[PDB]
């Protein structure tokens, strides 16, 4: 019923969030920006990214899970991984 | 300042209420990385017979097997004829039995003697 | 002949046929889902004829038409009472039911088992038709039985799940609970008048005892859910929405409240009895709907709205006021059907998610659920012209003038009041104010099946208890007279309960945040019933059948009894016989012994 | 699910679970976007508050202390993601999961009515049985000698290898099979 | 098994048990289709005296307004024939005693 | 936290292996291959699934259910005064003369 | 609902009548002449009729009218609505009267104190 | 068909009101009745005339089967397991 996930539609709505946070320059932002070592982000805005992309996306990110996405990338192939795609 | 939280045996503490949650000693973490080694070795060996490809069958626990027996096949061994296993069973295996005799045992003489004095309201009872 | 019978039996055979083809290609196909509701509609209009017939001359017919088997002085033959009750509630539930098909159609698409589903629906409506129709207990338990089962199957249908088969397996203990009432009130019925059906039951109980009358009212509470075993139709939800909407809210849990209508005789002779079915009904109906208002799942908010209704079906039949709980089976049945369906569609366009604290916006976005979903609110809290005004009003009046508990008075007021303020709940948390879901609009509720089953079953919500009230002879002196500020109770009630409950959702709109209350806690967590009675006697039964049946019993002390006291016996026994070292010396002894034995003391 | 469990918790992640957590008890009470964005944001002004501290001791009574707090002040019935454990949808298509070893019980009708699909199955199912004596290898030859520490797999160091016990993770049914 | 965590990998995630792991002597009662020991929002001591006072007050209630019911002021109602002596079932040989309604 | 070196590439390879697989799990244009082996709709739909029914279970009441007594028994109809016995041609007459009560 | 139950249980319920065991003085007790009520429908005709136990009060031959008036005009189900109102009038002329029934007693009662306290009072002093 | 017996199973005498419409619209329980005459009740009737015949062709009957009245247990003798066997 609902269409299928495809990797650019799961990067495009995971930067559109990034871009959408006020602490995030959306010039200096791209798949690879590390939110600590070159955004400058601590745990607590980690934490509410992720928070932000489990509200995006409708399901939970563990925080086992959670506490090693430091990158756009990493969550995109996060997401990409645990709803099966593959394109 | 808020109201505390009182565990019970099938309401059972929360593990972030649990004051030994944050008294921690370096023996506790010693002890957790014992676990963890433990529950690691017992995955790996699990996992290698797992993705075993020559592998056709059921994977033998050694854990339900052992469950299994002490369930069922270990009791009588190790038992003991203790005051309290004595009484207990006395108890839960005699008591219900006269308590259903003497409460059978009294209907049955009521109804009878009702049947006797001709008191009983037997109309229309002809199945029996 | 008569073309009464002959289309009552037509109905219930074409209603049986689907499942004969069900090994067959039209089943192996994606056809059959189609032919079921195709199947459906047909004997919907084949049992309007009858009841045509009915309301014409007030027609009542039985038909015992294969003799099963003879014990002695009791036969047992299949018989069905096509009196004004089976004739009245088959063509509503055909009518339900092809509305439900119709939105299942739609709903189950993606399901690799719709076939499955669709045949397991059409079993559960042959054993639901097979409990109205029935004439002796035997018959009616058969029915009741295949619906319990039909339930616990569709309950489960994603097997997968563990929270499904929980619950499954807790409809059938409640169920089960009701079933050892019904066995009762069947042994006593035979024992004290060698029949099984209610003919001669009526013909001798001229003054039935509290004894069956009492088994009959346990067997009706555990299938409708009434206090101390309500918790399985909450939990019933776990199922898919058709199966919510069809099987529990509409047709099942209506069960125990058609038997007690069925033996309306012997309740109008009792009083006891009839005090307890009151009581029984006010407590369920006040502490369904204070649950209700409190809660964040729409479908567990229906649950619990159906959960008061029955309430208030058991409170009218313990007013002795048969007929009237009759009619509000009828129109509850409607515009609950209804209800659940827009819940359904409303899940289904959302992703499958089941939350008000998420659903929003849906004034706009769902046009037409938003419509259908007003009027069946105004229907389920009494608008003064629609389905449900022909019911609850007079359900309301005749609780006032009656000779019966304050008590239960006052919570029938209080449940209607609660009732309105949780439709108002789900109105407000639904519709109205600002989206709250994901940002991905997947909202769409263009498809026609779904479009044609709610108006179908939105015409209904208006023109129905209209239509039947004016059609059916009157079976009750009514209560012309009466003060004025006791004929508009009902409307002053609800009113209260609108405003008082969007005053409240209101204030949540305030910067304010506060911890909850005692009473909150208390309503929102179901009144703690589920996790006492759900915890503590279930660990204490399965304790004491491991501690103290199979392992100190069974394994311990009859083994120790019987076979292990007597093998140490004969052990010890052996070897002390046995033990001999073999000395000439000795056993010569031994045999000087005997033989002084032997000639001394034997005379 | 997907990561190797640590022997403990350390106090940042204690935090950051309970920040979590209370961030979503917190929505679930306060319904409307606004209301919640106002809350939140006074929730990590009090973290932020609190973020520094020297006093390790000092901050494992605060843990403590805020951990009472929102146990007392939990939403009753917090909103749980429907494919989450304990939400309305989760383990529903469980039952619809079935697998390759399953799939290889077939007829061989059933089989030539796919074709395509069992040559590339067979293609994968010897590049497994090539694979099974260098990952065996692999994993004795980089464990401890008293035994694995973690759960954790090392990868596959060499070009032409595949990482050791992959099979079942890359062919694990779909999240909806059917 | 359900106070035990979900989001590990478990070898038997439906079980939530790891092979080789020791066995609870009461693993068939402790499964997540039977009995939850699980922590509550509200201490167990605290429900049971709010249900136990829910059930009594009921029931204390019914039986008050069992003992004060409610009614209207009218009198009893009024059925022709000696209260429809015949239709009740009443012998037709015997004489009821004649039960005379008065117009007011 | 974060992904180790060695974690991040055994990430990286199992996401490859999964994606490939599921790549193959496609299906072919020519993959299923199957062996070789309305008015009208409802006219047909009706004649048999309702009229046979009906025949039968009118054939099986008329001849054999009403062969045997009280096995189909109906509920007398309603006689009101003023009314007209079919059967017998008889007159049941009218009640008294209603009191006037306005 | 109403006052009488407040008059009863939170004050003289020596003076409130009863329910289940009124009427107590005698129906000639006060009325030098009264009418024995007349019922029009005979026992034959509501048993024809097969009206309900319940329903074969002194209203009945309005019901008889109004089955007979919708059995008659079956398919225009909104017909017979002069026989309804005349049932329904007939239903609340019997309901007053036994609302007349409920007062005489209640105000019988009250009398009957009166007349005992001054009794009372004579025998006192 | 009536093949009993109306004194061990009486019936009291069926009395049908004539029908006395009071209004100008037709019956549909009218109209449905011709309906299931014309189309299930004549070919049921032919029917169950052509198996009737097709009976009439060969006619065979079967009896009902009398015993003897037999002594009884009062008259039976102590120990006399033939009489008592009868009785
Ligand atoms: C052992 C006891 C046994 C009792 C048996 C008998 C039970 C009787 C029940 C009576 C009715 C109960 C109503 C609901 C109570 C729960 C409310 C709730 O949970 O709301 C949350 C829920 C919303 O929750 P949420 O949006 O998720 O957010 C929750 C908040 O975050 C956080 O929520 P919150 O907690 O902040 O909000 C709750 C707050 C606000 O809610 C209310 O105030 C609800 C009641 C409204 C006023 C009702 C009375 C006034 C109107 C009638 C006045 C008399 C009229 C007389 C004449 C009538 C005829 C003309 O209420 C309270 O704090 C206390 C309410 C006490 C109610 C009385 C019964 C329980 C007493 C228990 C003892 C302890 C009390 C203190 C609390 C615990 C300790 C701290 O509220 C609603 O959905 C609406 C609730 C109100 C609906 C009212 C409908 C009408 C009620 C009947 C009116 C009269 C009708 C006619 C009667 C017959 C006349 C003849
Ligand atoms: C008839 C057969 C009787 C057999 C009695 C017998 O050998 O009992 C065993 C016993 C000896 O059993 P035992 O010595 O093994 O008892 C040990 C018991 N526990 C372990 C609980 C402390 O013999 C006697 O008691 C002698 C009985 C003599 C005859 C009495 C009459
Ligand atoms: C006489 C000719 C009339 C004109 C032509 C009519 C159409 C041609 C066909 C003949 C129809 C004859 C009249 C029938 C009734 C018509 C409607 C009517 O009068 O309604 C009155 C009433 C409406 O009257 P009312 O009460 O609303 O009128 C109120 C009038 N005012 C407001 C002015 C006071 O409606 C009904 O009775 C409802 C009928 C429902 C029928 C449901 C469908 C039945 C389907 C049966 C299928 C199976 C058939 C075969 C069975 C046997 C087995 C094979
Ligand atoms: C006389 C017959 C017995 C009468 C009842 C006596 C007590 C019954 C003993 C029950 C034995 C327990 C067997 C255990 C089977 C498995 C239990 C189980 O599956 O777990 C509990 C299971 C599901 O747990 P959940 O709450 O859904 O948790 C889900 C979390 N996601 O719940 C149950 O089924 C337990 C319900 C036990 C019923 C006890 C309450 C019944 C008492 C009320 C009787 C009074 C009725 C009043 C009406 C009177 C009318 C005149
Ligand atoms: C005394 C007067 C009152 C007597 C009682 C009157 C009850 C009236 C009930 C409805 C009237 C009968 C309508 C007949 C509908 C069935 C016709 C049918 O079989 O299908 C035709 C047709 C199309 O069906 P599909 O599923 O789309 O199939 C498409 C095929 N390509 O059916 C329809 O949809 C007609 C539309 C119905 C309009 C909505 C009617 C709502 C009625 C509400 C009240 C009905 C309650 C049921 C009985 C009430 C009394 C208990
Ligand atoms: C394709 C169908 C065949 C097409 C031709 C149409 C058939 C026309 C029917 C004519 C023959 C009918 C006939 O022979 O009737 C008699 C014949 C048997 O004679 P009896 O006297 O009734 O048996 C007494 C046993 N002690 O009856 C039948 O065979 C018809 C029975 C059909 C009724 C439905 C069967 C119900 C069985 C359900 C399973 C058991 C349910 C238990 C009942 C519970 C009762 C409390
Ligand atoms: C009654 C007055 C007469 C007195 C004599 C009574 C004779 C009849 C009673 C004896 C019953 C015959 C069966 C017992 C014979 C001896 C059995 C015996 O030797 O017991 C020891 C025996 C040793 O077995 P091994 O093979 O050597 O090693 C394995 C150990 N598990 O222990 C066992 O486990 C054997 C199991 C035997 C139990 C058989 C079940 C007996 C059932 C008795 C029911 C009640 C009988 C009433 C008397
Ligand atoms: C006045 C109201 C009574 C209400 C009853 C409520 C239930 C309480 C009764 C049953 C509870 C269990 C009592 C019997 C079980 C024995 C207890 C026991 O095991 O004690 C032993 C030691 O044995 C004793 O102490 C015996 C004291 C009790 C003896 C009671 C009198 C003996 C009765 C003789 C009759 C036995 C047969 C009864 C059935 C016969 C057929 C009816 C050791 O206990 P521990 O668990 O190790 O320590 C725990 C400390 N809290
Ligand atoms: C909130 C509740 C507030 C009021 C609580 C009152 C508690 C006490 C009470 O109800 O007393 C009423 C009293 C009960 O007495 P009772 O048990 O009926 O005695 C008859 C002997 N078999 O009643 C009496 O003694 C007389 C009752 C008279 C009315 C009976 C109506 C039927
Ligand atoms: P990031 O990696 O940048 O690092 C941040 C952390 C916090 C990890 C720091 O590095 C750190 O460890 N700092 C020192 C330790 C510390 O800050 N301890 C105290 C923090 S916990 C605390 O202060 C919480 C108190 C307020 C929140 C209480 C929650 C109660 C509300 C519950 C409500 C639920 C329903 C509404």
């Amino acid at each position: 019923d609902a269409p299928p996930l495809t990797l650019e539609a799961i990067k495009d709505r995971v930067l559109y969030v990034l871009k959408l946070y006020d602490k995030i320059d959306p010039e200096k932002l791209s798949v690879n920006s590390h939110f600590m070592k070159d955004l400058g982000l601590d745990s607590l805005d980690q934490v509410e990214i992720i928070m932000a992309m489990e509200d995006e996306f409708g399901f939970e990110i563990p925080d086992i899970d959670a506490e090693k996405l430091m990158c756009p990338q990493e969550i995109v192939d996060y997401i990409a991984d645990k709803k099966d795609v593959y394109e | 300042s808020f109201p505390k939280y009182k565990p019970s045996r099938l309401a059972t503490l929360p593990a972030t209420l649990d004051p030994a949650e944050y008294d921690i000693s370096p023996e506790t973490r010693k002890a957790q990385a014992e676990r963890l080694a433990i529950r690691s070795r017992l995955k790996r060996e699990y996992l290698l017979q797992y993705n075993d490809p020559n592998r056709l069958g059921v994977i033998e626990d050694p854990a339900l097997i052992r469950w299994t027996y002490a369930r069922s096949a270990n009791i009588y061994p190790n038992f003991r004829p203790t005051p309290k296993t004595s009484l207990l069973g006395a108890l839960f295996g005699i008591g219900p039995l006269f308590f259903w005799y003497y409460v059978f045992k009294t209907d049955r003489d009521k109804k009878e003697k009702l049947i006797q004095e001709g008191k009983l309201d037997q109309t229309f009872n002809i199945s029996y | 002949m008569n073309p009464f019978a002959s289309l009552t039996l037509t109905t219930l055979t074409i209603l049986t046929i689907p499942i004969m083809m069900s090994n067959s290609n039209i089943y192996k196909t994606n056809l059959y889902p189609n032919y079921v509701k195709t199947t459906v509609s047909y004997a919907f209009t084949l049992s309007l004829v009858p009841l045509l017939m009915f309301m014409h001359t007030g027609q009542e017919m039985i038909i015992s038409n294969w003799h099963w088997m003879t014990l002695q002085t009791v036969e047992l033959s299949l018989s069905f009472k096509m009196d004004y009750f089976s004739v009245m509630f088959i063509p509503v539930a055909l009518f339900v039911t092809w509305s439900i098909m119709e939105f299942s159609m739609w709903y189950m698409h993606s399901d690799p088992f719709i076939n499955r589903f669709f045949k397991y629906l059409l079993l559960f409506l042959i054993t639901m038709m097979i409990l109205v129709t029935a004439n002796n207990l035997f018959q009616l338990f058969i029915g009741w039985e295949g619906v319990g089962i039909m339930s616990f199957l569709l309950i489960g249908w994603w097997h997968g799940r563990t929270d499904a088969n929980t619950a499954a397996l807790q409809a059938i203990l409640y169920n089960r609970i009701g079933d050892i009432g019904f066995v009762l009130s069947m042994a006593w019925f035979l024992t004290h008048s060698n029949a099984w059906d209610l003919q001669q039951i009526f013909m001798l109980n001229n003054e039935c005892p509290n004894m069956p009358l009492i088994g009959l009212l346990l067997a009706a509470a555990g299938k409708s859910a009434q206090f101390g075993l309500h918790p399985w139709l909450p939990s019933a939800m776990e199922g898919p929405t058709p199966v919510s909407a069809l099987l529990h809210s509409s047709t099942m849990v209506v069960a125990g409240v058609f038997l007690l209508i069925r033996f309306y005789p012997l309740m109008e002779t009792n009083k006891l009895v009839q005090t307890m079915t009151l009581c029984l009904g006010a407590i369920t109906t006040l502490f369904t709907a204070l649950c209700a208002i409190t809660q964040n799942d729409i479908k567990k908010i229906v649950a619990f709205s159906t959960s008061s209704q029955l309430g208030l079906m058991m409170v009218t039949i313990g007013i002795n006021q048969p007929h009237l709980a009759f009619l509000h089976i009828c129109m509850h049945a409607f515009f609950k059907a209804m209800l659940f369906m827009c819940s359904g569609s409303i899940i289904h366009s959302l992703n499958d998610e089941q939350d008000i604290r998420k659903m929003g916006g849906l004034y706009k976005a769902m046009p037409f659920t938003t419509t259908a979903l007003i009027i069946g609110s105004l229907a389920l809290t009494g608008m003064p012209y629609l389905t449900g005004f022909y019911s609850k009003d007079l359900i309301i009046e005749a609780v006032n003038m009656s000779y019966t508990n304050a008590w239960a008075l006052l919570m029938t007021l209080i449940a209607t009041s609660l009732t309105a303020a949780y439709s108002t709940r789900i109105i407000f948390f639904a519709f109205l104010g600002k989206p709250r879901f994901p940002p991905l609009v997947l909202i769409n509720e263009n498809n026609p099946l779904l479009i044609n089953s709610i108006k179908r079953l939105l015409i209904g919500s208006i023109f129905a208890g209209f239509i039947i009230s004016n059609n059916i002879p009157p079976m009750t002196v009514p209560n012309t007279t009466m003060p004025l500020y006791m004929k508009m109770t009902a409307l002053i009630v609800t009113i209260m309960g609108f405003m008082l409950a969007l005053e409240l959702n209101n204030t949540t709109y305030y910067l304010k945040f506060k911890y909850p209350s005692q009473t909150y806690k208390f309503s929102n967590m179901l009144g703690y019933y589920p996790s006492i009675m759900h915890r503590l006697p279930t660990y204490h039964n399965l304790s004491m059948s491991q501690k103290s049946a199979s392992s100190l019993l069974d394994l311990i002390w009859l083994e120790t009894i019987l076979p292990k006291t007597t093998s140490f016996i004969q052990m010890k026994m052996s070897i002390m016989v046995s033990n001999q070292k073999g000395l000439i010396k000795l056993y010569f002894l031994s045999f000087l012994i005997t033989i002084m034995i032997s000639m001394t003391l034997f005379n | 699910a997907f990561s190797a469990p640590a022997a403990y918790l350390t106090h940042q992640q204690k935090v950051l679970r309970l920040y979590k957590r209370a961030l979503r008890h917190l929505e679930s009470w306060c319904v409307h976007r606004d209301k919640y964005r106002y809350f939140a944001c006074l929730m990590r002004a009090r973290f932020d508050e609190h973020k520094n501290e020297k006093d390790m001791v000092k901050a494992t009574q605060l843990l403590r202390q805020a951990e009472e707090e929102f146990w007392y002040g939990q939403h009753p019935q917090p909103y749980i993601f429907p494919e989450s454990p304990g939400g309305t949808s989760y383990e529903r298509y469980e039952c619809y999961k079935v697998p390759e070893w399953c799939l290889d019980d077939w007829h061989p009708s059933e089989k030539a009515m796919y074709p395509d699909y069992f040559a590339k199955r067979e293609q994968w199912k010897r590049l497994r049985r090539e694979s099974w004596e260098r990952e065996v290898k692999q994993l004795q030859e980089e464990t401890p000698p008293g035994g694995p520490r973690t759960e954790a797999l090392p990868p596959a160091r060499k070009e032409g290898d595949l990482p050791p016990l992959w099979w079942h993770i890359v062919t694990r049914p779909r999240e909806r099979p059917m | 098994q359900q106070e035990r965590d979900p989001w590990y990998d478990w070898d038997h995630p439906d079980l939530r048990l790891n092979w080789g792991e020791p066995i609870h002597w009461d693993l068939d009662m402790y499964i997540r289709n039977r009995v939850d020991t699980s922590p509550t929002p509200v201490s167990w001591n605290t429900m049971c005296k709010h249900l136990f006072g829910f059930v009594a007050f009921m029931l204390f209630m019914f039986w008050v307004g069992e003992i004060y019911p409610s009614y209207q002021p009218v009198g009893p109602k009024q059925y022709p024939y000696n209260d429809l002596y015949l239709e009740r079932g009443g012998d037709p040989t015997k004489e009821p005693e004649p039960v005379v309604h008065y117009e007011i | 936290s974060g992904y180790t070196p060695d974690e991040k590439l055994r990430l990286q390879q199992l996401r490859e292996l999964r994606r490939r697989w599921l790549k193959d799990q496609e299906l072919s244009p020519r993959e299923p291959v199957l062996p070789p082996r309305k008015t009208y709709r409802h006219s047909i739909f009706a004649v048999t699934h309702v009229l046979i029914p009906v025949w039968i279970i009118h054939y099986y009441l008329k001849y054999h259910v009403t062969a045997k007594p009280y096995t189909v028994v109906e509920r007398k109809p309603r006689i009101f005064p003023g009314d007209t016995i079919l059967e017998t041609g008889e007159v049941i007459p009218l009640m008294k003369e209603f009191p006037d009560q306005h | 609902m109403g006052a009488h139950l407040a008059r009863r249980y939170l004050g003289d319920a020596s003076k409130e009548p009863d329910p289940l065991r009124m009427p107590t003085f005698p129906p000639d007790y006060g009325f030098p002449e009264r009418k024995e009520r007349e019922m029009v429908a005979t026992q034959q005709e509501m048993n024809d009729a097969q009206l309900m136990l319940q329903q074969r009060d002194y209203c009945a031959h309005y019901l008889i009218q109004l089955l007979k008036c919708k059995r008659d005009s079956f398919p225009n189900f909104l017909a017979c609505k002069h026989e309804q109102h005349d049932w329904d009038y007939c239903e609340h002329l019997d309901y007053v009267k036994r609302m007349k029934e409920f007062e005489r007693e209640r105000r019988l009662l009250q009398r009957k104190k009166r007349r005992e306290q001054r009794e009372a009072e004579m025998a006192r002093g | 068909p009536d093949s009993w017996d109306k004194d061990v199973y009486p019936e009291p005498p069926r009395r049908t009101p004539a029908p006395a419409p009071q209004t100008s619209l037709p019956n549909p329980v009218t109209y449905l009745t011709k309906i299931f005459d014309l189309l299930v009740d004549r070919p049921v009737t032919l029917a169950r005339e052509f198996i009737e015949q097709q009976h009439a062709k060969n006619r065979y009957y079967y009896y009902h089967r009398e015993f003897r009245r037999v002594p009884d247990i009062t008259e039976c003798e102590e120990k006399d397991i033939l009489c008592m066997f009868e009785a």
